[PDB]
């Protein structure tokens, strides 16, 4: 389903963020960039989802710098 | 690993 879990605001014409485990679990920017300002950074569905593996996921430096942006 | 930033 192309919408925020969270916020529940369609993606289908930008960017989101999509977890690598979980495929239901897509995020906007803004809800990523609110799960990012507060963690410091794992799935923002709060699952503490995995890598495509058991270790969680976890954004890049990169990444949370283009989310903040 | 890819991005999980998508289009
Ligand atoms: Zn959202
Ligand atoms: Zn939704
Ligand atoms: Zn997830």
């Amino acid at each position: 389903p192309l919408c925020c879990t969270l916020c529940h605001e369609r993606l289908e014409d930008t960017h989101f963020v999509q977890c690598p485990s979980v495929p239901s679990h897509k995020f906007c920017f803004p809800c990523s960039r609110q799960s990012i300002k507060q963690q410091g950074v794992y799935c923002p569905s709060g699952e503490k989802c995995p890598l495509v593996s058991n270790v969680p996921w976890a954004f890049m430096q990169g990444e949370i710098a283009t989310i903040l942006a | 690993r890819s991005s999980v930033i998508t289009s």
